[PDB]
């Protein structure tokens, strides 16, 4: 709960490492995901990391190659983007979903309940 | 071919091999299908997987009830195999992304899983009982060899399933995405082939008819027996010499004897779920133990996960070895293994295997330095002795249990006792789930605990097996 984010401008072919720290209940309880919202577009799926980090998923695009990692101590989550391009110069959000039983896709906006403010990574 | 072995068991062992091949090939990819095709939560995927496994373990009760109480077997096998094929068709149809999405996929997959569980629970006991029914009651020595070959076929199917499954889901694009339809359809074709080969031998089988609504008669007999003693303010002869003797105003002696044998065998089997639960807690902890020990082996680098395949291979080696050499050598002398001493010896071997695992963990912990490498870092070897002991226990226990269940069952309820044998596995698997969450002990102290528990269960089973009254 109370998720945050951090990031900024990157080189045309550089790399970025976005943070997401939860300042609420324990971080091991929530399933986490990353979303992006390019200007004048719809919020897209980027990557998802399950509680305990055992299961990971990335969007078909995954421009370059992403990597989502999390530690449940200090409640922090890292996204490593490698081969960013002029495109995907979007606002990146962090979403957290409390563990429960559901049939909704883990890669959809409806699966997650709390969204933090998004960074403004640009290329 | 020559004699003493009908040609029919060919299309029993082959059918079992194909069925296990398909079942394991599907179950291997089930979780990945849940996670990366349906995009389900980890909790939801794991819960659905465990529910499907539990239903598969528990459905043989219904299958055996159908078979023995009505329709006989070879007609429950055929119809439940048709249901199995329908479930496979539904499951493979729900993995096609072209038609529907996220609603048709889920519904079709769940319905297919339900049908697959129904089919497996009802092809499991019925097939074994039907194959055992092909031998004359006098040929009690060929039946044991047939059961050994049956277990060998099961294990071989599992092994080829492990060796062949990763190829199906390896860089295959069904329609622009990972090809799960092929992964779920190849097992469907395997099950279709198994059904075809089983049905091909119809004219050679020895189909015996059911002896009536045996399950209802058994339930009613037990109910009357229990309700007769309730002489709260009276009673001179409610029941003496047994708790079923004075359930004799009805239910002629030929039924009271059958229910007596059933109850005796069930009371004997009571403690087997604990043995199954204790023995199941080795495919997960031993992987962790392997993760802490060197696995180069000089010639070929072995991963901790790959060591799991050493169980079916050792079973394949041991079954012929036990059947043809060790048992024959024991029989050479006056030593008599009565098919209940075999199970106790298997329990003792499992306890020894877990004690050896605890010893290996203790050796691992005692590591001291001389990228630095610990001198006292064990190679992936030293896990063989516990894999050898645990595998021998499984061969001695599981193979003997199938024969003991059939040999000690009344002709009217031969497949009911086979469901009782599988019922212990179902209950034992339930115990594993309840105990899995509770994990706060050291690996060495956990293995020593399992060894002691396996010893306590062995003594309980040994004492009860000592007082067991064999069927006659
Ligand atoms: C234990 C046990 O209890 N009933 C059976 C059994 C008996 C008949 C048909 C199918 C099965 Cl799975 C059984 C058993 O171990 N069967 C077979 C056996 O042993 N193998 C299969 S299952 C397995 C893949 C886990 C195991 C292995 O390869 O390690």
């Amino acid at each position: 709960q109370l998720v945050e984010s951090g990031g900024g401008l990157v080189q045309p072919g550089g790399s970025l490492r976005l943070l997401c720290v939860a300042s609420g209940r324990p971080f091991n309880d929530y399933d986490m995901g990353w979303f992006r919202q390019a200007p004048g577009k719809e919020r897209e799926f980027v990557a998802s990391i399950s509680w305990s980090g055992r299961v990971t998923d990335y969007s078909d695009s995954m421009k370059g190659r992403c990597t989502v990692s999390r530690d449940n101590a200090k409640g922090t989550m890292f996204l490593q983007m490698s081969n960013l391009v002029p495109r995907d110069t979007a606002v990146y959000y962090c979403a957290a979903a409390r563990r429960r039983w559901t049939f909704k896709a883990t890669n959809t906006e409806e699966f997650y309940e709390t969204w933090g403010q998004g960074t403004q990574v640009t290329v | 071919f020559g004699s003493s072995y009908p040609v029919s068991i060919a299309f029993i062992v082959v059918n079992e091999f194909c069925e296990r091949f398909s079942y394991y090939g599907m179950k291997a990819v089930l979780t990945l299908y849940f996670l990366y095709f349906l995009h389900w939560n980890e909790d939801t995927s794991t819960s659905v997987y465990h529910a499907f496994s539990s239903l598969c373990y528990f459905t043989p009760i219904l299958g055996a009830a159908i078979a023995d109480s009505w329709l006989g077997k070879f007609k429950t096998i055929i119809y439940l195999s048709l249901v199995y094929v329908l479930g496979h068709v539904f499951k493979s149809l729900g993995a096609i992304p072209i038609l529907g999405g996220k609603m048709l996929h889920t519904i079709l997959s769940l319905v297919g899983l339900s049908l697959i569980a129904l089919g497996t629970g009802g092809i499991k006991p019925c097939v074994a009982a039907f194959g055992g029914d092909q031998f004359e009651e006098e040929h009690a020595e060929a039946r044991t060899r047939y059961f050994s070959v049956f277990y060998l076929a099961i294990n071989a199917g599992s092994l080829i399933s492990t060796f062949i499954t990763p190829m199906l889901r390896g860089d295959v694009k069904c329609f622009g995405q990972d090809c799960y339809a092929l992964a779920f359809g190849v097992p469907g074709l395997l099950m279709v082939l198994a059904l075809v080969v089983f049905a091909m031998g119809s004219k050679m089988y020895r189909k015996p008819p059911p002896e009536g609504n045996i399950v209802a008669q058994v339930i009613k007999c037990i109910w009357f027996a229990l309700c007769n003693r309730f002489r709260n303010r009276s009673g001179d002869l409610p029941k003496r010499q047994h708790w079923l003797d004075w359930a004799a105003e009805k239910y002629p002696k030929h039924l009271i004897a059958d229910v007596k044998a059933l109850t005796r065998v069930l009371f004997l089997y009571i403690p087997l779920p604990m043995f199954w639960a204790l023995l199941d807690q080795q495919g997960s902890r031993w992987t962790l133990q392997a993760n802490k020990m060197n696995g180069d082996l000089g010639f070929f680098v072995l991963q901790p996960d790959q060591m799991q395949v050493l169980n079916p291979f050792l079973v394949l080696i041991f079954i012929p070895l036990f059947d043809l050499v060790i048992y024959r050598l024991i029989s050479k002398c006056r030593i008599n293994f009565s098919s209940l001493r075999k199970m106790a010896v298997g329990m003792i071997l499992a306890c020894l295997a877990f004690a050896v695992a605890a010893l290996v963990e203790t050796k691992i912990n005692g590591m001291i330095h001389p990228e630095d490498i610990p001198v006292n870092k064990l190679s992936i070897a030293w896990q063989l002795p516990q894999y050898v002991l645990v595998t021998a226990a499984e061969v001695m226990f599981s193979v003997t249990g199938l024969e003991f269940s059939y040999s000690q069952a009344p002709s009217s309820m031969k497949s009911v006792l086979q469901a009782a044998w599988l019922l212990t596995v179902a209950v034992g698997n339930i115990i594993v789930l309840v105990v899995a969450q509770f994990s706060g002990l050291a690996q060495w102290a956990e293995f020593v605990l399992f060894s002691c528990l396996l010893l306590v269960v062995c003594l309980i089973f040994s004492v009860m097996a000592y007082y067991y009254v064999p069927l006659k």
